[PDB]
RNA sequence: GUUUAUUAAAAACACAGCACUGUGCAAACACGAAAGUGGACGUAUACGGUGUGACGCCUGCCCGGUGCCGGAAGGUUAAU
């Protein structure tokens, strides 16, 4: 459908709940008949600059071929969740599958 | 307000002490809590000859029945399956009456003025620690796991 | 929708109606009505306490849920109705168990939407949930001051309150007046602005339209005699005195708040 | 009524005298307060609209003596 | 439209509108020694007071005086 690239930045104290978030988001997509191409936890990572008075964050990359309705629901989930700090969804021309240059 | 004590109070005297206090402190807290009698010389001859050891015996057998209860408050775990949201954020809290409800349903039938909480609601599913004040001295702890329903 | 009237007569020259075609063109829900007898601004002594009140059209009272206690149970919106008792429109909602109630109508609410109170309620315009569950920065109305007392803030046609902060037991609010007030974080609040935002865009056009609303005419104080008002008197138009009440209290600028009980709840005054 | 239940104090009337000795009638109200007194014998609290002089009286005589006097007076509490 | 019942119906009052200002709710205010009541079963798009008086173009300068608002370093200053 519409290939999206989703990266979100989690509060590092909520690092244990990350696979629970990933499994809910994946069940949202596949429940909406969407594909998941790559799914790359980047772990805790030192920020370039302190957002929200803190210096590290837990990063998650996810490439998705879903309809836009569940993506707007996912954006609202990121909006109202206080565990997630930043969320970025970027529309992509195609489905990407190769690992990230920082997953290496 | 000269007043004789029936129990030791942490800053003025022990049992059997005739200490001047303020009137609102005797009239509102000590006397209505049975902790002090205003120092009438009739009360003094009433107390010091007989009750100088009668109140020391019932206060010691009270501290021994409590310090027995605090010792037996080694039951140590209470799992309360309250309602919760996702990623923490418990829907419905566990209060003082609900903690006393759960140690009654597992252990001692305990009351709410013994429970010590820094926050008190803990509307958060997971582990926490809760201290007790079943005596003026002897405190107990039970790990309570509030679990999402 | 505001509708400027054509000037077929003076008194229609300057009238702007506020026409909402979604309002129910029928009788209100009868069980939720009660009698509202007029007062004339007169207390149990019969004296006029507040002046300029009197007359007007007969009004039945609509029982409105401000406490909003039906938690967990969803409710669909049956129809929108007119309330003469207040500036905002009301919504007749039907719970699943068969109970019907009146709520204040929010801005974007229409017939057929689903609402739900309670802690597990969603965050859409219409839901009512405690402000420790409501995100900081949202616009709410029908706000309680005390838990379970009922909503008292932001009930007028277009109002809303932003939630600017939260420090434990309290949240800090930005009232519509500009005042910053602390409220306990367990008080219920209802999402979204209140509906009829263009209510203030009406123009009554004539004096009778205020007499319909029970507003008797206001005689200004300098048109009186000195026995009646401090402003009264003069052998022409004379006002050589400072503006006061009929009881000799300065009006242009003088503050009148004398509540030392609630000063701890006021962060900043309006301005 | 501004009447101490214990002492029977009552608003008396007097004068405001100015510097020019202008006399206006005033009242002298007693310092009445409603207070819950713990009665240990009946093991309950009893509310009394009592002045602070009466609170000094209760602190000296004891509340059981005073409620005996109020019953001998024929006053409810 | 209202008004001096019984020498004045008017350019007087009111008016829709405008502005200033107060008021966060147990609201301000008012009647009440008080309890209470109105405001209002309303909640700042609300209520009260004040001035002006549809609409159109507009509303300029002065805060020294008198008021009001804000300030709290210093001086003075009550009972105690
Ligand atoms: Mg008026
Ligand atoms: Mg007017
Ligand atoms: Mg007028
Ligand atoms: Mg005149
Ligand atoms: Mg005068
Ligand atoms: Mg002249
Ligand atoms: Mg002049
Ligand atoms: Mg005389
Ligand atoms: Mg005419
Ligand atoms: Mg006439
Ligand atoms: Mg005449
Ligand atoms: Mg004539
Ligand atoms: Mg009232
Ligand atoms: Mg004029
Ligand atoms: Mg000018
Ligand atoms: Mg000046
Ligand atoms: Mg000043
Ligand atoms: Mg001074």
């Amino acid at each position: 459908m519409r290939h999206y690239e989703i990266v979100f930045m989690v509060h590092p104290d909520q690092s244990e709940q990350v696979p629970g978030m990933i499994e809910r988001y994946t069940a949202a997509i596949t429940g909406a008949e969407g594909k998941i191409h790559r799914l790359e936890d980047w772990g805790r990572r030192q920020l370039a600059y302190p957002i929200n008075k803190l210096h590290k964050a837990h990063y998650v990359l996810m490439n998705v071929e879903a309809p836009q309705e569940v993506i707007d629901e996912l954006e609202t989930t990121f909006r109202f969740n206080d565990a997630v700090i930043r969320s970025m969804v970027m529309r992509t021309k195609h489905a990407v599958t190769e690992a990230s240059p920082m997953v290496k | 307000m000269q007043v004789i004590l029936l129990d030791k109070v942490a800053n003025l005297g022990s049992l059997g002490d005739q200490v001047n206090v303020k009137a609102g402190y005797a009239r509102n807290f000590l006397v209505p809590q049975g902790k002090a009698v205003p120092a009438t010389k009739k009360n003094i001859e009433f107390f010091e000859a007989r009750r100088a050891e009668l109140e020391a015996k019932l206060a010691e057998v009270l501290a021994a029945a409590n310090a027995r209860a605090e010792k037996i408050n080694a039951l140590e775990t209470v799992t309360i399956a309250s309602k919760a949201g996702d990623e923490g954020k418990l829907f419905g809290s566990i209060g003082t009456r609900d903690i006393a409800d759960a140690v009654t349903a597992a252990g001692v039938e305990v009351a709410k003025s013994e429970v010590r909480l820094p926050n008190g609601v803990l509307r958060t599913t997971g582990e926490h620690e809760v201290s007790f004040q079943v005596h003026s001295e002897v405190f107990a702890k039970v790990i309570v796991n509030v679990v999402a329903e | 929708a505001v509708v400027k009237c054509k000037p077929t007569s003076p008194g229609r020259r300057h009238v702007v109606k506020v026409v909402n075609p979604e309002l129910h063109k029928g009788k209100p829900f009868a069980p939720l009505l009660e009698k509202n007898s007029k007062s004339g601004g007169r207390n149990n002594n019969g004296r006029i306490t507040t002046r300029h009140i009197g007359g007007g059209h007969k009004q039945a009272y609509r029982i409105v849920d401000f406490k909003r206690n039906k938690d967990g149970i969803p409710a669909v919106v049956e129809r929108l109705e007119y309330d003469p008792n207040r500036s905002a429109n009301i919504a007749l909602v039907l719970y699943k168990d068969g109970e019907r109630r009146y709520i204040l109508a929010p801005k974007g609410l229409k017939a057929g939407d689903q609402i739900q109170s309670g802690v597990d309620a969603a965050i859409k315009p219409g839901n009512t949930l405690p402000m420790r569950n409501i995100p900081v920065g949202s616009t709410v109305h029908n706000v309680e001051m005390k838990p379970g007392k009922g909503g008292q803030l932001a009930r007028s046609a277009g109002t809303y309150v932003q939630i600017v902060a939260r420090d434990g037991a309290y949240v800090t609010l930005r009232l519509r007046s500009g005042e910053m007030r602390k409220v306990e974080a367990d008080c219920r609040a209802t999402l979204g602005e209140v509906g009829n935002a263009e209510h203030m865009l009406r123009v009554l056009g004539k004096a009778g339209a205020a007499r319909w609303r029970g507003v008797r005419p206001t005689v200004r104080g300098t048109a009186m005699n000195p026995v009646d008002h401090p402003h009264g008197g003069g052998e022409g138009r004379n006002f050589g005195k400072h503006p006061v009440t009929p009881w000799g209290v300065q009006t242009k600028g003088k503050k009148t708040r004398s509540n030392k009980r609630t000063d701890k709840f006021i962060v900043r005054r309006r301005s | 009524s501004r009447v101490c239940q214990v002492t029977g104090k009552r608003p008396v009337t007097g004068n405001n005298r100015s510097h020019a000795l202008n006399a206006t009638k005033r009242r002298f109200l007693p310092n009445l307060h409603s207070h819950r007194f713990w009665v240990e014998s009946e093991k309950r609290f009893v509310t009394l609209r009592v002045s602070a002089k009466g609170m000094r009286v209760i602190d000296k005589k004891g509340i059981d003596t005073v409620l005996a006097e109020l019953r001998a007076r024929g006053e409810k509490y």
